[PDB]
């Protein structure tokens, strides 16, 4: 009935069929926000999954709407193996328990696994 | 949604 509206802060190219493409400045209305870090959004003549990372809102552009860290950590387990790609990312194996310390909206959460701390995809994690 | 995670943030 009254959809939130956001503004693309960079160009995005579709990698998959479900995705939508962006060009900087595009103004989208947001249909669904997934903790995955992918948001379903509509334009004129276009609708698809968009990385939330690539959006400012049209409200208070520089203020974050991310949660804030919980350095006590919260219990999660990996549902699917992921290999680190960047240096700040954490490789896990399916089934490993971790502690989530920051549920960033972008889909790349901060986690602690014993003596390694870093970024990991929220889509590949689950609660316990 | 897509089965791969999205990309890391840019800019």
């Amino acid at each position: 009935i009254i959809l939130q509206t956001y503004r693309a802060i960079a160009d995005y190219e579709k990698t998959s069929g479900s995705e939508m493409a962006l060009s900087t400045g595009d103004v989208v209305e947001v249909v669904e926000k997934s903790e995955s870090g992918w948001w379903f959004c509509q334009m004129k003549g276009k609708r698809g999954w968009i990385p939330a990372s690539f959006l400012e809102p049209l409200d208070s552009p520089d203020e974050t709407e991310d949660p804030e860290p919980n350095y006590a950590g919260e219990p999660y387990v990996a549902i699917k193996a992921y290999t680190a790609v960047e240096g700040d990312e954490v490789s896990l194996l399916e089934g490993e328990a971790v502690e989530v310390i920051h549920k960033l909206l972008d889909g790349w959460w901060v986690i602690r696994k014993d003596d390694v701390t870093g970024y990991f995809p929220s889509m590949y994690l689950q609660k316990s | 949604p897509p089965s791969n995670p999205p990309p890391r943030p840019p800019a």
